[PDB]
């Protein structure tokens, strides 16, 4: 469900990471 | 893995006698025409599975000799990593040695690439880390993590480091070379893992966090981006930059936005719960091809986590569905992993009874999926980068902060 929602989130490519 | 003791709430080398009024004591507990409770029904099966076993003396023997090999394995394994662990590998190269031909990927910490060792003829992959864009993190301590835990294990799903060695503007780390690609390239372009295809990857996963968590380490950031794809199809566990040692809970927050557990996400602390959580959503996401929790930012991802409200996709098997429901689970006293049974939950789930966990280990399982191997370094299932050269100063920068190296 929303794979095209998925593609409009813009993070669908190699996600990078939290350091806090 | 099964624990026939414990089922019948016995010590192991228990008497005869004693297995058999265990076994007519928690019968009597789980028994159909006295416990309704929908639990109980799948326990009394379990409590006769653990009987069947038990008093047969030539299957008792099988099950108690794996278990011995089983205690010898987890404490070779411990005692590899602790001295290993104390003495680790420092200087043992230098970056004239290597040859640089491709950039690989880029990340946050720095460049992993394509090398040649000139001498000994043999590719590798350097990762190359810039030590002032992490000085500036202040997670010197993540990257010095990584560096002492990834030498001193070993497994066949991790990666292995061959040489890691400091100059003045860098650190590096050199690596066997897993030239399949990573699993984000190849799920991507399908769109999907079918599910067969998903519980070949998520086993071996399994099997890692087990290790992994056999010697108390939690690792922290799963995803498909750090995942790479052997030759025989198999996986290779390749970024250990969030891996931390813990007893009790920690607090660092960190790792992948869409794979944090919820406790992450609130101040309260954590333990290595947080991989089995990782694990559900790294099986949604690659049976889906999304995972089950993105948006926009951040920030609105972690509310849809701490929320704990999943929608599967409508292929997705009754057994995905209860196993991601258990994985996924914000309640740590019903996770899957960190139950009294603790792997097992996961290993002997209905989605896995088709998986045979020591093939599995010893790689003779046949792999969905295999790359097209081009020859020894080729670089095509990697996509292609913009090369930056590697500048080192006049003056060795942060040698302080990183004098364990
Ligand atoms: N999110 C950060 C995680 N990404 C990585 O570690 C990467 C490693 N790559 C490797 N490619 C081939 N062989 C290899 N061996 C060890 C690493 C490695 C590909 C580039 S990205």
């Amino acid at each position: 469900t929303t794979y095209a929602d998925f593609i409009a989130s813009g993070r669908t490519g190699r996600r990078n990471a939290i350091h806090d | 893995g099964k624990d026939y003791y414990q089922t019948l709430g016995l010590a192991r080398g228990a008497s005869d006698e004693e297995i058999k009024r265990a076994y007519r004591r928690q019968a009597l507990r789980y028994h159909p025409d006295k416990n309704k409770e929908p639990g109980a029904e799948e326990k009394f099966k379990e409590i006769a599975e653990a009987y069947d076993v038990l008093s047969d003396p030539r299957k008792r023997e099988i099950f108690d000799r794996y278990g011995e090999e089983v205690k010898e394995f987890l404490a070779k394994a411990k005692e590899d990593f602790l001295k290993k662990w104390e003495s680790p590998a420092q200087n043992t190269a230098h970056l004239d040695q290597f040859e640089r031909i491709k950039t690989l990927g880029t990340g946050s910490f720095g460049r992993v690439m394509l090398v040649k060792h000139k001498e000994t003829g043999n590719h590798y992959a350097m990762k190359i880390l810039d030590k002032q864009k992490v000085v500036k993190l202040k997670q010197i301590e993540h990257t010095l993590n990584e560096k002492r835990i990834l030498q001193a294990v070993n497994f066949p799903f991790l990666v292995k480091l061959e040489f890691s060695f400091k100059d003045n503007s860098n650190l590096y780390m050199v690596m066997e070379y897993v030239p399949g690609g990573e699993m984000f390239s190849h799920l991507r372009r399908i769109g999907r893992f079918s599910e067969p295809h998903a519980r070949f990857y998520a086993a071996q996963i399994v099997l890692t966090f087990e290790y992994l968590h056999s010697l108390d380490l939690i690792y922290r950031d799963l995803k498909p981006e750090n995942l790479l794809i052997d030759q025989q199809g198999y996986i290779q566990v390749t970024d250990f930059g969030f891996a931390k040692r813990v007893k009790g809970r920690t607090w660092t927050l960190c790792g992948t936005p869409e794979y944090l557990a919820p406790e992450i996400i609130l101040s309260k602390g954590y333990n290595k719960a947080v991989d089995w959580w990782a694990l559900g959503v790294l099986i949604y996401e690659m049976a889906a091809g999304y995972p089950p929790f993105f948006a926009d930012q951040p920030i609105q991802i972690y509310e849809k986590i701490v929320s704990g409200k999943v929608r599967f996709p409508s292929h997705f098997s009754s057994d995905l569905k209860d196993l991601l429901r258990n994985l996924l689970q914000v309640d740590l006293t019903k996770r899957f992993g960190n139950l009294k049974n603790g792997v097992n939950d996961i290993k002997n789930h209905k989605w896995f009874a088709t998986t045979d966990w020591i093939a599995i280990y010893q790689r003779k399982v046949e792999a969905p999926f295999i790359p097209k191997f081009k020859g020894p370094g080729d670089t095509s299932n990697f996509d292609d980068y913009e090369e930056e050269e590697i500048r080192v100063s006049i003056n060795e920068k942060c040698g302080k902060e990183f004098s364990e190296f």
